[PDB]
């Protein structure tokens, strides 16, 4: 093994600024250490093989630099299509091996929430179960806030965060907000918001329902 | 150009053995080394060893870390590239890759796809789809194991637009994602919008209609 290393780790530039990222390595590498960019949720992709050497396909604002320990890849420029978390490896000896890895997110302009309260799905209350999903839609920063009210009321322990990787269209993030009260309770109320304060968006915002039907 | 499309059981119990399918199609073992590479849940690509072409033998030469349990191979006749791994425990959980080591672009040019394979003493479980009606639209793909289950809407046509999330796993110990694609305000008249909601760790398939 010749532990390999990258630097830094969880990034964060921006469009149309130079992220350059480094790794050392334990031993030596010589021009045997290549590249990749592994785009949110997919596979490992080749950006640079053997020290300095571009891939067809690959951009040109990206680039390798030199060889011995010492190594570093550049971007020219930025776009919210490298929304990626990129490695470094080498090939000399063996087994290979990666860096720890480092992640780029892209730091864009606050852009104010949208959401979208879906009332249950009539069938799935048909489970004696039943949830009410809750909906932001593509905004920035990540901190984002949503209060799950009842009869404005409440009983918690039910809301449920999951969003997704940044765009790379826009750099916005998004999440969901599962209500999931099961049956015999959607009923038993009727009107069930979805407050949602955020960084961006002064002054508190909600899409909610008071049920409208049985 | 060229396919690389893994293949495989997707939960395994412990004690039991792995085994994947590399199925291959656009080029040949006879002239390229194919290498595997496993990806544990949000962490780093770890090499496990690879296979040689025909000249030197489909000869094989695992990372010091498996070895010893891996087994590597090459059926020409049917274009695959099996992997075998005897032992599987909670350790041995990722997205198992398999990358062509190919010329010069070498190591790894052409990576599969992904097929997690999850080691747990539990078992399956058929997802629900819910059809989310709303402007957006979406679904709850709800209550399933073993990850991951793929979702996409009208078989194509429908891009830009989607935002299908992550998964959550529920005190049922189940997992529980919801995709959703927000549209144009006006553009639902008495139209179409299936919900191709994949699953292969079950073998179940189902398609709503939002």
């Amino acid at each position: 093994d010749i532990q390999m290393t990258q630097s830094p780790s969880s990034l964060s530039a921006s469009v149309g600024d130079r992220v350059t990222i480094t790794c050392k390595a334990s031993q030596n590498i010589d021009k045997y250490l290549n590249w990749y960019q592994q785009k949110p949720g997919k596979a490992p992709k080749l950006l640079i093989y053997n020290t300095n050497n571009l891939q067809t396909g690959v951009p040109s604002r990206f680039s390798g630099s030199g060889s011995g320990t010492d190594f570093t890849f550049t971007i020219s420029s930025l776009q919210p299509e490298d929304i990626a978390t990129y490695y470094c490896l080498q090939h000399i000896s063996r087994p290979r091996t990666f860096g720890q890895g480092t992640k780029v997110e892209i730091k864009r302009t606050v852009a104010a929430p949208s959401v979208f309260i879906f009332p249950p799905s009539d069938e799935q209350l048909k489970s004696g179960t039943a949830s009410v999903v809750c909906l932001l839609n593509n905004f920035y920063p990540r901190e984002a806030k949503v209060q799950w009210k009842v009869d404005n009321a409440l009983q918690s322990g039910n809301s449920q965060e999951s969003v997704t990787e940044q765009d790379s269209k826009d750099s916005t993030y998004s999440l969901s907000s599962t209500l999931t009260l099961s049956k015999a309770d959607y009923e038993k109320h009727k009107v069930y918001a979805c407050e949602v304060t955020h960084q961006g968006l002064s002054s508190p915002v909600t899409k909610s329902f008071n049920r409208g039907e049985c | 150009q060229v396919q690389l499309q893994e293949s495989g059981p997707g939960l395994v119990r412990p004690s039991q053995t792995l085994s994947l399918t590399c199925t291959v199609s656009g080029f040949t073992f006879t002239d390229f080394y194919m290498n595997w590479v496993r990806q544990p849940p949000g962490r780093g690509l770890e090499w496990i060893g690879f296979i040689r072409d025909k000249a030197k033998g489909y000869t094989t030469e695992y990372n010091p870390s498996v070895k010893g349990r891996v087994t590597m191979l090459v059926d020409t006749s049917k274009n695959q590239f099996s992997l075998r791994l005897s032992s599987v425990t909670a350790a041995d959980t990722a997205v198992y890759y398999c990358a062509r080591e190919g010329h010069t672009a070498a190591p790894f040019d052409y990576w599969g796809q992904g097929s997690l394979v999850t080691v747990s003493s539990a078992s399956t479980k058929g997802p629900s789809v819910f059809p989310l009606a709303p402007a957006a639209l979406g679904c709850l793909v709800k209550d399933y194991f073993p990850e991951p289950v793929t979702v996409s809407w009208n078989s194509g046509a429908l891009t830009s637009g989607v935002h299908t999330f992550p998964a959550v796993l529920q005190s049922s110990g189940l997992y529980s994602l919801s995709s959703v694609v927000t549209v144009p305000s006006s553009s639902l008249g008495t139209q179409t919008y299936i919900c191709n909601v994949n699953h292969k760790p079950s073998n179940t398939k189902v398609d709503k209609k939002v």
